[PDB]
């Protein structure tokens, strides 16, 4: 209660909505209880499974006697969004597709058959996980790939999004020496997923945790590359949590910082300090007879977790986006250039 | 031996409609490769493509894809040549489109041609292309009319009758039915026999004195649907006025 | 018929004046290979000019701002071959248009210190470092302005550049010393405010011209004394490093190689550094100052397409 933190309302944990006012796609339920029963995703995979579930709801119309097209379906598909408000709080990527997709649900005339209806908007969406996301990504391998030596090492952290396919790229496709070292946190043991892929690629993995960090910097280490979940205004970057501790070391022991990431993931929005705009993620799963049960009904006890803090921009030496590189304090003239222009 | 030119001169004279595509973009616009004449390559330029400025998450998606281009200008002695497809018009795109898919469709019909009788391919091409391209246009309906009309063959002559033989040969669907005679009459021959004098007059085996295999032949698959049922009514008609049972799958 | 490649062209008028820097030479060359060789037609132009810009790096390497001026050039090309002339007058358009660099890019130098005398104030004695002529530029008519200032020379081990600096504005009649290149940070603690010169900007704000400006900028920042840089518009280039380490001389900076009999030993380590953009403050160019998060829009705008 000293700075009231663990009261922080941008989650709500209210459950089970057994209202049946509106037709819930049940796939869309799959994808909610598999979004926050048991967290496989990063935010470009919440990105790719939301829009091909989107792809499902579009493709099952379902459209009703008097209402067109037109001026229904962006209602039904915003109930269909508060699902997964409830489920998980939402990314850039989840918000920059869907207001991209209510724009073109906008631009529709009242004059198709509901046949060609999948015909500009399956095709279109799947324009927008082509050109917006993927061979972006094919970008960002082709522009990163250049800024990589031969047999030297990589410090990741936690899952990646896109990176995954640039370690894969300059281990096996391009044939270049390099040890990466995967480093993730608890509770989401979400770095353990890429060291299973790339070792199973056959790649030198050295798996190691957030804990023993300092020995990982003594041993001949540069290039930190880091996923990101977004980058702010600023230059601020937000990621997952234990991001920003191995950045500050890394600038510290001055060793160069990356960040891969793309035009789609910016934002508009601004904020300078860790704890204000963040995601409290499910205090049970900070136990796994326990250690310890019940942190309530014992008084003067709590347990918090956070998913997303802040890198300062002093310490990321380089964003890449698919456009080219930039210094990090530069990220509103893509904001204000390229960002929903192309 | 691989591929070659179409009519005998060496480049895209000036002010001809060709295919291409584009091969990578990065400063100077495209290097693009002409369709018609595979080996050689020619370019074009950034504010040529469209009127737009290209992004470059746009110039990715459009690379390897082939596309119709007017040309403007050519060296008659360098390879260094010009394509345009701003000033393309509507109709053209079609029209140079067929005329490219019927250059693809008389290029398939020789390239094997020459590469399994193991000829020079450029040869043998231009004896056929000098009066057929000359005389009116090339190959397509000009193949289309000499499997029927044999005057083009002996027109000009060819170096070697084998491949004579390949081109005559490469140019130049069945629903199965296995309807169950169940019958237990006096009159039922009669009656097949009647049968078989309309539905086969369209590949009808007997299988033994009840199982029929019938493969009704279908032009485009779904005129097939019209003859298969026919055959059905036909039979439901013919055994009600005989004595016996027929039944179809 | 001269063929513009190596020296039938370019390193002749390198003789012609020791005031023409490396670019601007550069810039010449190039155009003046089009200004003749324009064989009227749109396609072989620009595959002439990029292989005359790649054999041309591919004869001097290591002096960068030879591949800023280079890339200029094709930024040049690309702005000139937009408005989308139908290269019918393009052909006359573009060679008219041509000299106005020489024209333009001659007398910047000069533009540069009609807004970069307003920096030296009354009585503030100045460290430069290395044999950067937009210094001198900018300090010859600093001095012509009757302003109050005293200058310090750094040496330049071992491009030597730093000798010519006191055999250059001593007799302009500036009071001037030459301090050996290690001893900055016992005197930086008085310097007041610290110029370098660029031979390259990079996509964010960068230094890489010389040993150590990294050194004299990090001897800035923990003095916090400000660290300016006078460059001029033909300096900007793609090549955003993101170490303290470029491209290599010819191997690594750190050589650990055996010395055979008596060969020199004094060029072992790097020769070209790299500067963040944390250290440096302003910049100096055509476009008025320059804030370094300014440099990097104008060459992330520019760059991208």
């Amino acid at each position: 209660l000293e700075q009231s933190f663990d009261n922080s309302s941008l989650i709500s944990s209210v459950k089970e909505l057994l209202l049946n006012k509106d037709l819930i796609h049940p796939s869309i339920l799959l994808l909610t209880s598999h979004l926050a029963h048991y967290k496989i995703v990063g935010s470009i995979p919440r990105c790719i499974a939301m829009l091909e579930v989107f792809q499902i709801v579009i493709k099952d119309y379902q459209t009703p006697k008097g209402t067109t097209l037109s001026r229904n379906l962006t209602s039904y598909l915003s109930h269909q969004i508060d699902l997964l408000k409830k489920a998980r709080p939402l990314s850039v990527t989840m918000g920059n597709a869907i207001r991209w997709l209510k724009q073109e649900i906008s631009l529709i005339d009242p004059s198709t058959p509901d046949k060609a209806a999948k015909k500009d908007l399956c095709e279109k969406i799947g324009q927008f996980a082509k050109e917006k996301i993927e061979l972006a990504d094919q970008l960002i391998i082709d522009n990163a790939s250049t800024q990589i030596e031969e047999s030297t090492t990589i410090v990741t952290y936690g899952s990646s999004k896109v990176l995954t396919e640039l370690l894969l790229h300059n281990a096996i496709s391009l044939k270049k020496n390099i040890k990466v070292i995967v480093v993730d946190s608890r509770p989401l043991f979400e770095g353990r997923k890429m060291a299973e892929t790339l070792r199973n690629a056959g790649v030198n993995v050295m798996y190691a945790l957030i804990t023993s960090l300092d020995t990982i910097f003594n041993m001949d280490v540069d290039y930190v590359f880091l996923g990101a979940h977004s980058i702010l205004s600023n230059g601020f970057l937000y990621s997952r949590a234990g991001t920003a501790m191995l950045a500050m070391s890394a600038k510290r022991r001055n060793i160069p910082v990356l960040v891969c990431c793309e035009s789609l993931k910016f934002s508009q929005r601004v904020q300078l300090d860790s704890v204000t705009f963040n995601e409290l993620a499910d205090p049970n799963d900070l136990v796994n007879k326990n250690i310890l049960d019940g942190w309530q009904e014992l008084p003067s006890l709590n347990i918090v977790n956070i998913l997303y803090d802040l890198t300062p921009p002093e310490y990321i030496k380089k964003v890449i986006t698919e456009f080219g590189a930039l210094p990090p304090s530069s990220v509103p003239v893509i904001l204000r250039e390229y960002k929903g222009s192309a | 031996t691989s591929h070659c030119r179409f009519y005998e001169n060496k480049y895209p004279e000036i002010d001809d409609i060709v295919m291409v595509n584009v091969q990578q973009i990065a400063e100077m616009g495209a290097y693009v490769k002409l369709l018609e004449y595979d080996n050689i390559e020619g370019m074009i330029l950034l504010s040529e493509l469209s009127r737009r400025r290209i992004r470059s998450i746009q110039k990715l998606i459009r690379v390897g894809k082939n596309d119709v281009a007017v040309v403007l200008r050519v060296d008659k002695e360098k390879g260094y040549i010009d394509l345009s497809k701003r000033r393309v018009s509507s109709e053209d795109i079609i029209k140079c489109e067929e005329k490219y898919q019927k250059s693809k469709t008389v290029h398939s019909i020789l390239r094997y041609c020459a590469e399994k009788f193991q000829i020079p391919l450029e040869e043998l091409y231009k004896t056929i292309a000098w009066p057929l391209s000359r005389k009116f246009g090339h190959a397509y309906e000009a193949f289309k009319l000499s499997i029927i009309d044999e005057t083009v063959w002996e027109g000009i002559e060819p170096p070697s009758k084998d491949v004579l033989d390949e081109l005559k040969n490469y140019i130049s669907v069945k629903i199965r039915a296995d309807v169950e005679v169940s019958c237990f009459s006096y009159e039922g021959i009669d009656a097949i026999k009647d049968a078989l004098k309309s539905a086969e007059d369209v590949k009808v085996k007997l299988v033994a004195a009840p199982l029929y295999v019938l493969t009704t032949q279908a032009l485009d698959k779904q005129k097939g649907i019209e003859q298969l049922e026919s055959a059905i009514e036909k039979i439901t008609e013919v055994i009600t006025k005989y004595g016996g049972v027929c039944n179809i799958t | 018929m001269s063929e513009f490649n190596i020296t039938e062209t370019y390193l002749r008028f390198l003789e012609e004046d020791t005031e023409m820097t490396m670019p601007i030479a550069a810039i010449e060359a190039l155009v003046t290979l089009l200004r003749i060789k324009t064989p009227e037609t749109a396609a072989e132009m620009i595959n002439t000019i990029k292989s005359s810009t790649e054999e041309l790096i591919k004869s001097i390497p290591n002096s960068v701002s030879l591949r800023a001026g280079c890339d200029i050039f094709m930024r040049f090309v690309l702005r000139n071959l937009h408005l989308y002339g139908d290269w019918e007058n393009c052909k006359q358009h573009l060679i008219e248009n041509g000299q106005l660099f020489v024209s333009r890019a001659k007398k910047s130098r000069n533009k540069i210190a009609e807004i970069g005398v307003d920096f030296i104030a009354d009585d503030d004695i100045i460290l430069v470092h290395g044999y950067s002529r937009a210094v001198f530029s900018l300090l010859n008519h600093a001095a012509n302005k009757f302003i109050r200032f005293r200058c310090v020379v750094t040496e330049s081990r071992p491009s030597k550049q730093g000798n010519q600096l006191y055999t250059l504005l001593e007799q302009k009649g500036i009071p001037v010393t030459l301090i050996v290149d290690s001893a900055v940070g016992a005197v930086i603690d008085k310097v007041d405010k610290v110029f370098v010169g660029a031979e390259g900007v990079a996509e964010s704000g960068g230094i890489i011209n010389l040993v150590g400006t990294y050194s004299v900028g990090v001897l800035a920042h923990n003095a916090r004394k400000p660290f300016y840089v006078v460059t001029e518009s033909h300096k900007f280039v793609r090549m955003f490093p993101l170490s303290s380490d470029d491209l290599p001389m010819a191997g690594p900076p750190l050589d650990f190689t055996r010395r055979t009999d008596d060969l020199e030993d004094a060029l072992r380590g790097p020769t070209i550094d790299y500067t963040a953009q944390e250290y440096i403050t302003a910049l100096i160019t055509d476009l008025g100052v320059l804030t370094p998060s300014a440099v990097s829009e104008e060459l992330i705008k520019m760059w991208y397409d």
